[PDB]
């Protein structure tokens, strides 16, 4: 069965970087776009990055841009956030999900959320 | 770019009522909007792409509308197990973009 499994939140200090994994099963994220989604406190879900697997290929939101890259390891089927210079504002749990039949079926799996925590 | 108006911001209502909620987009998306049910430590869950279709599980009390760029999610009869706080979000171009939710209590 499709799933995604995050990995990689925890306590960091402000300025410092984090990485979370983003580890995909029953379909290969070379297939699809994974999205990265945050929810900071009373902030809704925001939109964070893109990327497509086959080529690397991304997209940031301005909020992230200049600080966080998306990478991706087809061989062990993960995706990963890369996160510098954090920030409080940067406290939220973070979700990835794909981009079902490249848009067509929007957000249609989501892993579980890591809370990243800024302190 | 596109922005989603979700209304309203959060709503109280009994089991067994039917509540409805509202989407606005700021520009066209032809019929590329989805919606999301997320309940307080889950992640969101998919219920309507499309506007009007349902993701295959979803209880069928769940349906998604469009008139324009006016969308509409009903759930016609509402059970325990749906509060949640609700948000739509356009999949027509990039970035995809969200409302800012709507909080059902119950």
């Amino acid at each position: 069965e499709v799933q995604l499994v995050e990995s990689g939140g925890g306590l960091v200090q402000p300025g410092g970087s984090l990485r979370l994994s983003c580890a995909a099963s029953g379909f290969n994220i070379d297939d699809t776009y994974i999205h990265w989604v945050r929810q900071a406190p009373g902030k809704g879900l925001e939109w964070v990055a893109r990327i497509y697997p086959t080529n690397g290929y991304t997209r940031y939101a301005d909020s992230v841009k200049g600080r966080f890259t998306i990478s991706a390891d087809t061989s062990k089927n993960t995706a990963y956030l890369q996160m510098n210079s954090l920030r409080a504002e940067d406290t939220a749990v973070y979700y990835c999900s794909r981009w079902g039949g490249d848009g067509f079926y929007a957000m249609d799996v989501w892993g579980q959320g890591t809370l990243v925590t800024v302190s | 770019d596109i922005q989603m108006t979700q209304s309203p911001s959060s709503l109280s209502a009994s089991v067994g009522d039917r509540v409805t909620i509202t989407c606005r987009a700021s520009q066209d998306v032809n019929t590329a909007v989805a919606w999301y049910q997320q309940k307080p430590g889950k992640a969101p869950k998919l219920l309507i792409y499309s506007a009007d279709f349902l993701y295959s599980g979803v209880p069928s009390r769940f349906s998604g509308s469009r008139s324009g760029t006016d969308f509409t999610l009903t759930i016609s009869s509402l059970q325990p197990e749906d509060f949640a706080t609700y948000y739509c979000q356009q999949h027509y171009t990039t970035p995809p973009t969200f409302g800012q939710g709507t909080k059902v209590e119950i």
